[PDB]
């Protein structure tokens, strides 16, 4: 079972890094 | 505007009244200086007797002195 | 009446979240082998 | 049938299997399921909350 | 007329080439001798009658061994005064008896405290903010955790590292074969700080460096600045566009960046000096119980945590005879854990 | 919008609010001791307080109650076995009771005290502001410490009206509550010496009194009240968090050393008992006694105290646990069931040796076997090869003195060795792994985890001090600094750094 | 009953006074000597 | 599991395997190997 | 290397710090001072100079860098520096 | 934007021995010549009644 | 001779206690405290979310 | 590109948030025996 | 684990009673 919360933790991370990418807050001039 | 009033309230107010009164100048800081000196000495002496860097012939300062 | 004149207004931007979200789940993903023992 | 019952035991193993040569490990906690999932789900809600309610300002 | 405190305000908060202040009543006194003690030990004081060691340039050794090693085991955690039970008023039996040592740690974890308020006095006197003071908090929760804290929960000084170069790498290999430091949160979470602000430090001075505004005609661009000019010397748009296209995400706020500069060195100090709290106790993160039980049931299984555990193993037995001499280990080779043939 | 990370600060300047607040952090810590104590009477077992105390089954709270004089239960058991008579109201699950209404109480309270916040008490008579005079509240609430410390140190500890105080002997055999005189001379600051805790709380509760009232009459200074910000609450919280840190300190150095505070009846033994042969010398001393009557080896190591045995066990010892070994020292090696008795080695002449005690420092120790004079004579070998030590080579036999073997002696190689394994860590007990199922790795005493908790959060506390102090002496420039400042940060612009009347 | 620790003690704290005031004196004889306005 | 040294002591570096985040690695290459070009073409077998 | 981290640590903890104290006031303080900068600003939202006064009083004048550019050189300069030696000693170590 | 700390506002000399309805603290301030002539006095009655009382319990 | 029967010859129970005085430590899934714990959490944080935003306005 | 006039917003008020915390406790209580088992 | 898990169901039942009858919305006139 604790195979399952490893992998879960690290794919988790990879879609917030996926999101933070691509669905993040464009940076606009003033 | 002056907040509610209450029994208790009346009774405490005048404990938090002087919010800025102040002494002038320096007040009683030479006499806090005084006191914070001794207590400067007070706190080395119970850390040597602690440490053993102080070895006073009553005390033991092991779990011995427990009898 | 008499609202509380001390009122705010609690922020979070999406850069925030991504940071909280970040630091949550790595955390974990350094701590829970150890929970895990 | 004791017997029989050790016998299947040391000979072809028993099923519901393992990850890979064993997996089982029982001396993990599994209270660091919970401890994991809470520490997950609580934290993340907590930022959530703060920027749906951002974002929709 | 001016009282003794505005009249010694005036002298101590003097605009002189080198600031004394107030904090420096407290930081140059215990900072000089700090720096001398160190000097001094490294250069005649022996640790021959404490460790059983050379660890000075008088007795032949060099800067990389040279040291000012930690009082005997048997001192305990004994302050050890010049004056004090041990060595009482005896500058060289005090020397001999590692009692150099205290002194450094103590009047230069003072000089520590001079020096935090040397930066809170001056920010008030320049009328800026305090950041300086609180990054500062960092390197001392290092000192504090490993030369105070983490020997006051051993048997002695005798434990803590001594100040030395090779003294500490002594110290660092120690903590591998006896507390299995790496393995635990705390140092990973400060190797993380280090090397992130180390990255952090890189990446942001390669970027200021190749966003810069062309504000010369020579190629020497460090001269086509000026610290009052009110325009940016460097592209924040470009370098922002940059990192969005290599790296995904990029800073778009100058203040978070530099915050940011600020918080991982510092948060990762901090972290690491939790985990060297915890190692005081001896309460390490030495081993995962799951692999153990599973590695000495199965004696097939083997991961490189395993060949970890072993190591250290080979560090403990190898290294306690000599780094511990006041436990008379007496170890025979027979019984000393040693592979096949080396 | 407001960060994250300020968002309790809109009670910095709403009093009535601030109580409000303060009252549910109240609330929840003493709603945390009710749950814990309960929780821990759910799992503590009271049938066997000389191989199963309190500090090998992971109670924390539970010795904090028995240090003041809670020893009975509701369920009719007492903390050191006998059987309850009448136990009242304060008993574990009476005081568990107490603090679980307790926390009740002051959750109501904080509803109050927050829904109506806007009260004259809080309002500046001057001004008509919300502000709060700090130099007579800290002398208020310094009073208030300072009555309470000589009250619990003058009925409570001293015995006139109140239970006590957890008093032991030396080696943590015989131990009680006890009414403790106060001892006024220079045993009063003794660490190990309980009659200075009295003594203590009574002097200085006589001197926070004395000066809760010099605090309340005489005004702050004009130049301290500027230095020390006395009108911004923030530097209350600086100081505050200062004396607390240094609190943590001091009384994780006195958790970690041992003092009449911490009895390792309670909280179990300290590391240094084990480095320094606390326990093991009295062991020899008393065992070397009966000896000195002529009395056999069997039967005089018969009469030692099996609770005095199993303080001379390393796995009792608080630094030999792991930060992630979670849970009792009963997880870890087991429960302890009985003494094996004194193990003795013999060579095959019949000379006497010495297994090598392990360290504290060392997670694994070779086993090696000592004589009178420290020789090395046997030992396991790692390289069975070429051996000149091995216990089979030696013909070491252990034969066992009181205990459940008693008399009975091994000579087999495997169980000599099995046993000197045993040895090394001090007396050899029974355990039961199969209850719990036991790994086999110690795990650290309640004296051991509050050392680190405290330790951790008084290091974490230094910041708070650096940082809230920070704010409040650095207030005015917290959003930024000044525009125009590049004149005064001019190097010999002038005289005195700042100061803009000192031109040069 | 005064041990030779004891004494040492009591000596440290007087020869900690006289630092200290060797420390300010030095600085109120230099205030007072080197003076701003 | 990977033979890493080559001495026929596979060394087990997954989480399917009983590793956990900390624990888990990719083993080096077989030290029967050596420098020498390893493609998956020049195996027999994807399990070699 | 270990001088290029620890020092890349110090640097980026002394560089950040002494921004973050040389921030121009321009916000409140019920909000994040980083509102006060605005991505694409043709202003600085520092003040150079106030910070080069601080670390000159700190140790002495001529200890601080003056400029930015040759601060920032510097800030890459160190520990990419001692990266590139760590990275050789291991190159040269593997040659025993 | 900024948060200065209050400066000295001015300086007054309260009249002492003025009593008022506060139970608590009745006295204008605590620094009075009659607030301590009566602190004076009560402070004494109860020495008086207690070099009495203590002589003739003894006796 | 062997302690093998020494932990066998202690009838008289050691062990910490059960939450009942009849012994309560039963054989039922440790899942269903997860099982109860996202049932409670995320929903829990769902409308959380969408009462904080409401509430904002 | 131009912006979705799809868009909407949740809303959700105290007392659905009442109903719908009793509700996920409620259900949970009921459930939890069964569950354990 | 499960006496633990039924306490806390029960008492966050009644905790939520607490808040709907005093923390509620309150209803006004137009
Ligand atoms: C501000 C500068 C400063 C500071 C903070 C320190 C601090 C320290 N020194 Mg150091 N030292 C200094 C300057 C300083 N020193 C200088 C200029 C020299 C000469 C080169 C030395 C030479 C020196 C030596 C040789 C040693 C120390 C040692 C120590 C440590 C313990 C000694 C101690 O404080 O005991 C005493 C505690 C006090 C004096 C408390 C003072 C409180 C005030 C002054 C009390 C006022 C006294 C007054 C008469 C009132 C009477 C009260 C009544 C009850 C008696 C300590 C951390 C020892 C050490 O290193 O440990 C290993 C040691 O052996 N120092
Ligand atoms: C009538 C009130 C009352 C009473 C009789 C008790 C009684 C008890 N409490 Mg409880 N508690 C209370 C209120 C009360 N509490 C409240 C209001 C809270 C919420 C904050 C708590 C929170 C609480 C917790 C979290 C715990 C207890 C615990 C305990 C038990 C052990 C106490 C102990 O030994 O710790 C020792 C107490 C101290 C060491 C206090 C130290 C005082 C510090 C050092 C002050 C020093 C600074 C001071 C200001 C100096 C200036 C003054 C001086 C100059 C004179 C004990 C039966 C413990 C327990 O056993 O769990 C059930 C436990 O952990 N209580
Ligand atoms: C100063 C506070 C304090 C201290 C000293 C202790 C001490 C102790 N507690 Mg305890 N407890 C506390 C507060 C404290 N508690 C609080 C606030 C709660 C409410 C949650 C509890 C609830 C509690 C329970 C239910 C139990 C104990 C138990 C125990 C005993 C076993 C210790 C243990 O194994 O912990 C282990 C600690 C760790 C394994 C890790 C420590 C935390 C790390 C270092 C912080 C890292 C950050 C974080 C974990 C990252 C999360 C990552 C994510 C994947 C989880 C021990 C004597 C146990 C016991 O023996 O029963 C009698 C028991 O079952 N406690
Ligand atoms: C804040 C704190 C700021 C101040 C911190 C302390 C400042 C100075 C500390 C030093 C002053 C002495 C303190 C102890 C006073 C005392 O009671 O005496 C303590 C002892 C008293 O004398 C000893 O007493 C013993 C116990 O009774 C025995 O009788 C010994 O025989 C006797 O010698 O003497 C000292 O230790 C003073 C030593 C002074 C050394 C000064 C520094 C020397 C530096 C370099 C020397 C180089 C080379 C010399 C050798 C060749
Ligand atoms: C305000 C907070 C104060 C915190 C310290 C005050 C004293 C707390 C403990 C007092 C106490 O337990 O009383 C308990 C005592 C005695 O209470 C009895 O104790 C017995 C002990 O065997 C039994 O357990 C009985 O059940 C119990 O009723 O009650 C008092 O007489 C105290 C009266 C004085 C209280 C007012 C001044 C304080
Ligand atoms: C032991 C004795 C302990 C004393 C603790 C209180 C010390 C004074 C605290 C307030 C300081 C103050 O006046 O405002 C804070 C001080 C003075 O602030 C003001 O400055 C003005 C000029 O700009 C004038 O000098 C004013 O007189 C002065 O009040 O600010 C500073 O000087 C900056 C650095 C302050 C460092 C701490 C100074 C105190 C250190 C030791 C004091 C020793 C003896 C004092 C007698
Ligand atoms: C708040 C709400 C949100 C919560 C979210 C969840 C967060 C989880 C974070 C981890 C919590 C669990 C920790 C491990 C629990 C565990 O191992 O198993 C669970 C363990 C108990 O473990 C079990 O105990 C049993 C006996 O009751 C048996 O002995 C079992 O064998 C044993 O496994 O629970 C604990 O002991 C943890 C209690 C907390 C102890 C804290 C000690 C340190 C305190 C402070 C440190 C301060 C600063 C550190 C640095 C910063
Ligand atoms: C235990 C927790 C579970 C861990 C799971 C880890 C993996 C996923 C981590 C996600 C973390 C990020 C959350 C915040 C994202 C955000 O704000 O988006 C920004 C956009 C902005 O809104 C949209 O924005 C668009 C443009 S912009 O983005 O505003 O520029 C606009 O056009 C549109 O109208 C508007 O709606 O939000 C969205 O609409 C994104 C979709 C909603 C978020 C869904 C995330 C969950 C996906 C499922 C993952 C699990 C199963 C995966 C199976 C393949
Ligand atoms: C019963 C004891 C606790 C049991 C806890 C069990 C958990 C489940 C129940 C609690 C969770 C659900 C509540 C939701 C609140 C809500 O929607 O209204 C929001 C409320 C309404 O008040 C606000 O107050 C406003 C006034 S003002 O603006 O704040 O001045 C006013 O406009 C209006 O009333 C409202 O908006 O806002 C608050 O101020 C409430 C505080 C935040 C909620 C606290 C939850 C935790 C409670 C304590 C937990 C620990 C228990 C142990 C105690 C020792
Ligand atoms: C083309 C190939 C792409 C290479 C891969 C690049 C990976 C991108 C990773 C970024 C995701 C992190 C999001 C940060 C959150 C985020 O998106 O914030 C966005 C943030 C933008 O901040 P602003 O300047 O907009 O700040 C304005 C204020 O509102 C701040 O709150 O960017 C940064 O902070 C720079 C730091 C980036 C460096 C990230 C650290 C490294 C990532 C660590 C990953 C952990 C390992 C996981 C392994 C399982
Ligand atoms: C209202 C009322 C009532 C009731 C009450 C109650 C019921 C109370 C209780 C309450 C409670 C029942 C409380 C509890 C709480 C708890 C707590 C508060 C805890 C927390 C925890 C923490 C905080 C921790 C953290 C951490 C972890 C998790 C990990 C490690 C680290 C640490 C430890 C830090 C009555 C009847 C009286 C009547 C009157 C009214
Ligand atoms: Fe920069």
């Amino acid at each position: 079972m604790e195979a399952l919360v490893y992998t879960f933790l690290l794919v988790g991370t990879l879609g917030i890094i996926f999101f933070a990418i691509f669905f993040r807050e464009p940076p606009r001039i003033v | 505007d002056t907040g509610i009033s209450t029994p208790l309230g009346t009774l405490l107010k005048p404990l938090n009244s002087e919010y800025g009164k102040v002494a002038p100048g320096w007040g009683t800081t030479v006499l806090m200086g005084i006191f914070m000196a001794l207590f400067a000495v007070f706190l080395v002496i119970i850390l040597e007797i602690y440490n053993s860097s102080v070895l006073l012939d009553d005390v033991t300062m092991s779990w011995e002195s427990l009898a | 009446a008499k609202p509380n004149p001390n009122k705010q207004s609690v922020e979070l931007n999406r850069t925030s979240l991504y940071w909280g979200l970040l630091l949550i789940f790595v955390l974990a993903v350094l701590f829970s082998s150890y929970i895990f023992n | 049938x004791x017997x029989x019952x050790x016998x299947x035991x040391x000979x072809x193993x028993x099923x519901x299997x393992x990850x890979x040569x064993x997996x089982x490990x029982m001396e993990v906690n599994i209270l660091g399921v919970i401890a994991t999932a809470l520490f997950i789900i609580i934290p993340t809600s907590f930022l959530l909350i703060l920027y749906v309610k951002t974002a929709s300002q | 007329k001016r009282g003794w405190f505005d009249v010694v305000d005036d002298w101590l908060r003097r605009d002189r080439f080198v600031f004394v202040g107030w904090s420096g009543l407290l930081l140059f006194p215990t900072a000089y001798l700090a720096l001398g003690g160190w000097f001094t030990g490294t250069t005649f004081v022996t640790s021959w009658y404490t460790h059983g060691l050379a660890s000075s340039y008088l007795e032949g050794c060099n800067f990389l061994t040279a040291a000012v090693s930690t009082p005997a085991n048997s001192m305990g955690h004994s302050l050890l005064f010049l004056w004090g039970p041990e060595a009482q008023g005896d500058f060289t039996r005090w020397c001999q008896l590692g009692g150099l040592w205290t002194f450094v740690a103590l009047h230069g974890s003072f000089s520590l405290i001079g020096f935090m308020l040397r930066q809170f006095e001056i920010a008030r006197s320049v009328k800026i903010r305090p950041y300086n003071a609180i990054a500062f908090s960092a390197p001392i929760s290092v000192f504090v955790s490993v030369f105070l804290i983490y020997p006051l929960g051993q048997s002695g000084w005798f434990f803590a590292p001594s100040f030395g170069v090779a003294a500490i790498f002594r110290f660092i290999l120690f903590f591998q074969g006896f507390h299995n430091w790496t393995l635990n949160p705390f140092h990973m979470m400060g190797v993380a700080g280090v090397l992130g602000a180390a990255l952090l430090c890189a990446i942001h001075g390669a970027t200021v460096e190749n966003t810069l505004f062309e504000d010369g005609d020579g190629a020497n661009t460090f001269r086509a600045f000026n610290p009052t000019q009110a325009e940016e010397t460097y592209s924040m748009v470009t370098a922002n566009r940059f990192w969005s296209q290599i790296f995904g995400v990029a800073f778009s706020n100058k203040r978070w960046l530099h915050f940011f500069m600020l918080f991982v060195p510092v948060t990762g100090l901090w972290m690491s000096a939790i985990g060297v709290v915890g190692l005081a106790l001896n309460l390490r993160a030495y081993d995962f119980v799951s692999q153990e039980i599973r590695a000495a049931e199965d004696p097939e299984f083997e991961t490189f945590y395993t060949k970890n555990i072993l190591l250290n193993e080979g560090i403990r037995a190898w290294m306690a005879a000599q780094d511990q001499p006041h436990e008379k280990l007496v170890f025979p080779e027979e019984v000393l854990p040693r592979g096949n043939a080396l | 919008g407001l960060p994250w990370y300020r968002v309790h600060t809109v009670v910095l300047n709403d009093p009535g609010r601030l109580i409000a607040v303060h009252l549910m952090h109240t609330s929840l810590v003493s709603g945390w001791a009710g749950s814990m104590a309960f929780y821990e009477l759910a799992v503590f077992d009271p049938s066997d307080p000389v191989l199963n105390p309190m500090w090998r089954q992971g109670m924390f709270v539970l010795p904090f109650m028995t240090r003041l004089g809670i020893t009975q239960s509701w369920g009719g058991w007492t903390i050191s076995g006998e059987t309850a008579s009448n136990p009242g109201i304060w008993s574990y699950e009476g005081v568990a009771a107490a603090h679980i209404i307790l926390s009740g109480l002051l959750f109501a309270a904080s509803i109050w005290h927050w829904v109506y916040w806007d009260l004259e008490l809080f309002r500046d008579p001057r001004t008509s502001n919300p502000a709060l005079d700090l130099p007579k509240i800290f002398g208020i609430h310094l009073f208030l410490s300072g009555l309470l410390c000589f009250g619990f140190g003058a009925f409570h500890v001293t015995g006139l009206f109140g239970p006590g105080i957890w008093v032991s002997d030396p080696y943590g055999i015989t131990g009680t509550v006890q009414a403790v005189a106060p001892s006024w001379d220079a045993t009063g600051f003794d660490p190990y010496n309980p009659g200075g805790i009295s003594a203590h709380h009574i002097a200085a509760g006589i001197l926070g009194v004395l000066a809760g009232l010099f605090h309340l009459c005489v005004r702050p200074p004009q130049r301290l009240y500027n230095g020390l910000r006395m009108g911004n609450i923030e530097t209350v919280l600086s100081s505050s968090i200062a004396a607390v840190f240094w609190a943590a300190f001091v009384v994780s150095g006195t958790m970690w050393y041992g003092s009449a505070a911490t009895p390792i009846e309670l909280f179990g033994p300290t590391r240094y008992q084990w480095d320094l042969g606390f326990f093991q010398q009295e062991i020899e001393r008393r065992v070397q006694t009966s000896l000195a009557e002529g009395k056999s080896a069997s039967q005089a190591w018969a009469e030692i105290p099996e609770k005095l045995a199993f303080y001379d066990y390393i796995g009792n010892n608080p630094a030999k646990g792991g930060l992630f070994r979670a849970g009792a020292m009963n997880s870890g090696d087991g429960i302890a069931v009985g003494w094996l008795g004194h193990a003795v080695f013999k060579d095959k002449q019949g000379n006497e040796l010495f297994v090598r005690r392990m360290p504290t420092f060392f997670e694994t120790f070779p086993v090696v076997l000592l004589d009178k004079d420290g020789v090395v004579r046997a030992d396991v070998p790692f390289r069975r090869s070429e051996s000149k030590y091995s216990i089979e080579q030696v013909g070491v036999s252990v034969t066992f003195y009181g205990g459940e073997l008693d008399g009975v002696t091994f000579s087999d190689p495997a169980t000599v060795k099995k046993y000197a394994r045993r040895a090394q860590l001090g007396e050899i007990f029974e355990f039961d792994r199969a209850t719990l199922q036991s790994d086999g790795v110690f795990r650290t005493s309640p004296r051991g985890w509050f050392t680190f908790a405290h330790l951790c959060f008084a290091l974490l506390f230094f910041f708070g001090h650096i940082w809230h102090g920070a704010r409040t002496i650095f207030r005015d420039v917290f959003a930024g600094i000044d525009a125009d400042l590049d004149e005064q940060v001019e190097f010999g612009a002038f005289l005195k750094l700042g100061d803009t009347s000192t031109r040069r | 009953a005064a041990t030779p620790s004891l004494n040492n003690l009591i000596g440290s704290v007087v020869a900690g006074g006289l630092v200290l005031a060797a420390i300010a004196g030095a600085i109120t004889a230099v205030s007072n000597f080197d003076s701003i306005r | 599991p990977v033979d890493i040294d080559g001495i026929r002591e596979p060394v087990s570096g997954s989480l399917l395997y009983g590793n956990n985040i900390i624990t888990g690695a990719i083993i080096p290459t077989s030290n029967a190997i050596g420098l020498h070009f390893y493609p998956i073409w020049e195996a027999a077998s994807l399990d070699e | 290397g270990v001088a290029g981290v620890f020092g890349g640590s110090l640097f980026s903890a002394m560089h950040g710090s002494l921004v973050t104290s040389s921030l121009i006031r321009e916000t409140t303080e019920n909000e994040s001072a980083n509102e006060g900068y605005k991505f694409g600003q043709e202003e600085e939202t520092y003040n150079i100079v106030a910070a080069h006064g601080y670390f000159g009083r700190l140790i002495f004048q001529y200890a601080s860098f003056n400029n930015s550019r040759s601060l920032h050189f510097f800030l890459a300069a160190w520990p990419v520096v001692g990266i590139w030696f760590t990275a050789l000693g291991i190159s040269t170590m593997a040659f025993n | 934007a900024v948060n200065k700390a209050g400066g000295v506002v001015g300086a007054f000399t309260p009249v002492a021995d003025q009593v008022s309805t506060d139970s608590l603290a009745p006295y204008s301030e605590v620094f009075g010549l009659q607030r301590f002539r009566e602190c004076e006095l009560i402070h004494g009655r109860w020495a008086m009644l207690a070099c009495l009382g203590a002589l003739v319990q003894e006796g």
